[PDB]
DNA sequence: AGGGCTGATCGTGCAAAAGTCGTGCCAGCCGTCT
DNA sequence: AGACGGCTGGCACGACTTTTGCAATCGCAGCCCT
């Protein structure tokens, strides 16, 4: 398919990694996405595999840490057939998506060791996670990982193996920091208030007082697009009929008065 | 929904189930149970086989929509798996619903069996239904020069054009299943 | 997951006539042939 | 008029009171930030009787102990959602919920077939729901959703000039349900102690209490003197 | 009876007289026991036995060690034969009875569980097996194959790995040389993997590696056998460009901090 | 006087072997240009 | 006029389909054999 880019980073930074993205895109091997909390890491990833060649059939952005158990992700991973009893979902199909696809991840810190060796043997061999009783199936299916904390951190840490860390990491995308993205921001910033004047269907759209978007900037906002969101909907919130410019961030529900 | 007229109706013949009920002979009443035991079995499984049917039918048709409305060229690749897996009977029951049954639909009629098509490897990674294949190589190869006809090697790299991914021997069994003639017997006179 | 036995509560062998029942659905106007066999036999089914 | 239950003379009590009712007329999801006792099911039970479709049926869920099979059981798989009809369902302790429970309440709202509703909602937690989050403790896009519109409420120490008024109606209360003949009256003595106490608890701790208190003295004659919570007490 | 060489690469330095011992061994069916260089190279060890090993031999069924924490692994092990172990309710057999007379491609993961050694002790002691619910054992045969990334004997006398579970097993030790000792297939395996990178990448000619290029190799410690190189060699060709001025850019890996 | 044991009643699948196609692949041949 | 080429048709092989062939265990008790 074609890549989405709304509201693209206006700094250089933000242009040179889409430069990469797109020539990493005709290559299938797995990347690494050195992210912040909301600094925008998955949409980039999504945004890539639209890039990824072809539509790449499903996309799965499933994430080990938002799980219950790491023996619920090694299930979505792989589910032996008569395993147990009963599931919350069909666990076969998170393995199915990444057929005739990509492997996307969120946080993977929080895989175990037990469940980071699984997927490092999968990942050579390119099998089915469980076996099930039978032969694993060898789906042609890429890879793309995004976490937060360090590499080698983890290394020094000793939770993944060093084949692990080695081939898992084959491309990497160091997110440039949010509060460090300035004109960025402010172009980002410009996007979401007009979409937002336009979603809203506001009669008028308010704008941004100079006051408000210097506040705005003074704000670490370490959440590039989930902060930044937030933020904007805590202004909507406070809708001054395109006639107030305070743009009151009442984004913390436990701020009050 | 299910043609009303067509499907068969039973009703439990309500003077033979009081007569049984209040029958004097006990081996009478006795029989009479049987009878209506296996009656209502009956009768049970007719309307829970109309009823599967229709079932099946709705599903199948959510997802051969595309096939419905936009024709046979927008046929999606499905298997009997893929209708199974939508529905919780089996691949069995969805073979035996598939069994003998036609639709009528502002198309046309077809049969159920029809809906099920093979899977082609396409370029852009998606698959194509053998039927929608071979309709989009007989459309092109009807609209085509009469003096110069198409080779099958041809016609295989036009599908390539779209992503064919078949080595034209496929290509030759479907000429073959809508009669297409030779290149060189094709050609004809201006 | 954890291992167990039965902690809480929670199939079939289709004799002949659901075995028939399956046996149909495999056409309708041929069907209806059969309905009228059956109901000539059965003399509680109209 | 639903009684006017918690008739909260305070100005954030009344602004909260607006929001609400403003929150009523719409048919969209709304976040209540506010705490058991804190968040006094007679706040909710008001604004189900403010419904904008007094038609519209509300079943005010709330986190029950429902097995697994009893989970599938509350979705269609019946809907659980299928039990109100157009009624914003103040569903409590979502925090509690499982994260299989919670992406499926979500999916249920303002979305389909998340895994490869005519009525309203409504929902109050007593933990930090970003904090839990940020622990990976609930799914964001269902806490996003959810919070459309985040309705703070007061606790029992942001009550102080209402106090007084809440222990009147309390105590009338009381002494209408007791079979007293009316507020025999307070002391110096009780309101100091009445302050004094922290109340950790604001609408079911302050109606035991008040309880309890009536039960000591049980008599409308002499005013009402002390008062404590104590494991035991004695001259 | 075939030759299956696949991508048997890096035997200039002894590793071909490792290949010579292996090739040497492989008709006998007793343990199989390795110890491949920690990193990389295992996999392939176990590739080229499996390519000694007959074709029509048998199944080759390999397993990444694991403790026994996960009771699906005791079931695979042992076997599942009454209700409530694994599959269905019948005798649904183990990853063990899965394999009858192919490979046991055992993986020294150093799990933490010594009872599933334990276990795993009695699977391969005279041939034989019970399933979990099984009425009557099964003795079964099939071939086995291990290998190490850590020093065994330091193990044994800390008490990490069991004794009895040492003793049983390594019939033999087969050791694989070391990236900082082998050292001599540097440039024949590095110009292999340039040569597949740059055809899955359709590199239209090769680009050619710098002296200073190879210099830098050898003065790499390279933890990795022949993947750790392989890695090196892909990133370097994802930042190089074939047959122009940027083949002289090499990268190393993503991990080391960019230019 | 005590043991054997006799038939009422029950039940929307599946799986296992078989078949069977989708697709590709090889061998020849004739229309033709050389 | 012998070779190029495209067709066509035979051949084969894993991967979708499908069909038929099974018909479990269960509590009553009186009657017949010992
Ligand atoms: N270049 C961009 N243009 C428009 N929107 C973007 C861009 N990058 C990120 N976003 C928005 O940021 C939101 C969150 O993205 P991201 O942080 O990657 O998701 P996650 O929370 O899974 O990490 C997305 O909904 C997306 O719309
Ligand atoms: N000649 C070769 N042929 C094929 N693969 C090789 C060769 N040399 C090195 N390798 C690579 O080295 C890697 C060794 O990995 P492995 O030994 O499984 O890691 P670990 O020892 O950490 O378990 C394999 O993935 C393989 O691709
Ligand atoms: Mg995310
Ligand atoms: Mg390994």
């Amino acid at each position: 398919a074609e890549y989405k880019d709304n509201l693209l980073g206006e700094a250089n930074s933000f242009l040179e990694v889409l430069e990469q993205v797109s020539h990493l895109a005709p290559l299938d091997k797995p990347v690494l996405i050195i992210g912040e909390r909301g600094t925008g890491k998955e949409l980039i990833a999504s945004r890539l595999h639209y890039l990824s060649s072809r539509w790449q059939g499903p996309f799965i952005s499933l994430n080990c840490a938002a799980l219950n158990e790491n023996l619920l992700d090694s299930e979505l991973f792989g589910h032996e057939a008569g395993a147990f009893t009963g599931a919350q979902k069909r666990h076969p199909g998170r393995f199915e998506r990444a057929d005739g696809g990509t492997l996307f991840l969120d946080e993977l810190a929080t895989a175990p060791m037990m469940v980071q060796e699984k997927l490092l043997r999968v990942i050579e061999y390119g099998e089915l996670e469980r076996v099930g009783g039978s032969q694993p199936l060898q789906v042609n299916v890429r890879l793309v990982c995004a976490t937060n904390a360090d590499l080698p951190a983890m290394v020094n840490e000793g939770t993944f193996r060093a084949d692990l860390l080695d081939r898992l990491a084959f491309d990497v995308v160091q997110l440039p920091p949010l509060r460090e993205r300035e004109s960025d921001i402010m172009l980002m910033a410009e996007y979401f208030a007009i979409q937002m004047c336009r979603e809203i269907k506001l009669p008028l759209f308010p704008g941004f007082t100079e006051r408000a978007r210097e506040t705005l900037l003074n704000y670490r906002w370490p959440g590039n697009i989930r902060e930044l969101k937030n933020v904007v909907e805590r202004s909507v919130y406070r809708h001054g009929t395109s006639d107030y410019p305070l743009d009151d961030i009442i984004i913390d529900p436990f701020k009050r008065r | 929904e299910l043609n009303a007229d067509s499907i068969p109706r039973l009703k439990i013949n309500q003077q033979y189930a009081a007569m049984g009920n209040s029958a004097r002979n006990d081996a009478d009443g006795q029989f009479i149970r049987s009878n209506l035991q296996e009656a209502r079995w009956l009768i049970k499984s007719l309307e829970s086989r109309n009823d599967t049917l229709l079932r099946v039918s709705r599903c199948i048709v959510e997802q051969q929509q595309a096939f419905f409305e936009q024709g046979e060229e927008y046929m999606k690749p499905m298997v009997l798996a893929d209708i199974a897996q939508a529905v919780e009977m089996h691949e069995s029951t969805i073979s035996r619903v598939t069994t003998q049954k036609y639709l009528h639909s502002p198309r046309g009629i077809f049969e159920l069996k029809y809906f099920f098509s093979s899977h082609v490897n396409t370029e852009g990674g998606g698959e194509a239904s053998s039927t929608a294949i071979r309709a989009l190589v007989k459309k092109l190869i009807a609209a085509e020069n009469p003096a110069k006809p198409l080779s099958d090697s041809k016609l295989t790299s036009m599908l390539s054009e779209q992503g064919i991914m078949v080595a034209r021997r496929t290509v030759a069994k479907y000429r073959e299943s809508l009669s297409i003639p030779p290149s060189n017997q094709r050609k004809q006179l201006v | 997951m954890k291992q167990g036995l039965q902690l809480r509560l929670s199939l079939a062998m289709t004799p002949q006539l659901q075995q028939a029942i399956r046996l149909l659905q495999l056409s309708t106007l041929e069907l209806q042939q059969e309905l009228q066999q059956a109901l000539e036999s059965n003399p509680l089914l109209e």
